[PDB]
């Protein structure tokens, strides 16, 4: 019925290395 | 080596997501899988890579078993953060599932260590995360009239929840100037309200949610704002009302 906001999801990158 | 080759299509693999197409994404994802690697850091940020891509492709179960993963090694590895992610990112799709319960413990670990660890930003994400769960729960009693007039306590219980983590979440966010996080929660924090029967606070907040829809330029978020305004005008009775913010949507989704 009612309209909702997008989850957040964390996010991991191999650039992490970098 | 094997390394190197699988560095390069986890790299391929981001650019890929980062740039629209995750379907092809995943496959260099699987690849550089398929391929391998003795640094488990790498192959860490590689399943969660895999979990959301797949969590955005509403393949929920195997975004849980790469997460689920993603969250064993990181524990494995001595990588707190790595663990608080992939915590978060499992409580999110176990939200998805309806698994409330071990979602609401998974994204309290994700809220737990970003404290022990003083990542304010992560805090506050956690913040949001639980507020959905909570959120979610509550809103699956029965269906979402005759409930905003009587259920029970440990749902009201539920509800109240989200809104204090909703509230906490912005208090965190209005500190760290993120408009966009201040928008999300503004949305959630709205309908919890509208649920609860507390429709002049629901008006607040889809208004602050619009108004940082506007300054963004985002139609869709717009187009809710208006929507969920709609709904709660109708239940103070203020039908004319009502009707105009329904006639902006209708209007809106056509520009």
């Amino acid at each position: 019925h009612m309209e909702m906001e997008p989850e957040t999801m964390e996010t991991k990158s191999v650039t992490d290395y970098f | 080596s094997m390394e190197a080759s699988c560095l390069e299509l986890a790299l391929e693999g981001e650019r890929l997501c980062k740039s629209g197409d995750c379907r092809a994404g995943v496959s260099f994802f699987e690849a550089a899988v398929q391929v391998g690697t003795e640094d488990l850091k790498t192959l860490s940020a590689i399943y969660s890579q895999l979990g959301n891509a797949y969590f955005y492709l509403h393949d929920y179960a195997k975004a849980l078993e790469y997460h689920h993963h993603d969250l064993t090694l990181a524990r494995t590895i001595g990588d707190q953060l790595g663990e608080a992610k992939a915590s978060g990112n499992l409580g999110n799709t176990l939200k998805v599932l309806g698994n409330f319960d071990e979602a609401i413990v998974c994204c309290q670990r994700h809220l737990d260590i970003s404290r022990e660890l003083n990542d304010k930003v992560g805090e506050a994400r956690a913040l949001y995360n639980l507020g959905n769960v909570y959120h979610a729960k509550g809103k699956s009693f029965g269906c979402p009239p005759q409930d905003v007039g009587e259920f029970p306590e440990e749902v009201r219980d539920a509800l109240q929840a989200a809104v204090d983590f909703y509230e906490e979440n912005l208090s965190l966010v209005t500190a760290l100037g993120d408009r966009a996080a201040q928008g999300r929660a503004f949305g959630n924090l709205g309908n919890t309200h509208y649920l609860l029967g507390n429709f002049r606070d629901a008006v607040i907040a889809h208004e602050q949610r619009l108004l940082i829809a506007k300054e963004f330029g985002d139609k869709a978020a717009e187009r809710r704002a208006y929507s969920n305004l709609g709904n709660a005008y109708i239940f103070l009775g203020e039908f004319e009302t009502a009707s105009e913010y329904y006639k902006k949507t209708l209007l809106l989704a056509r520009q």
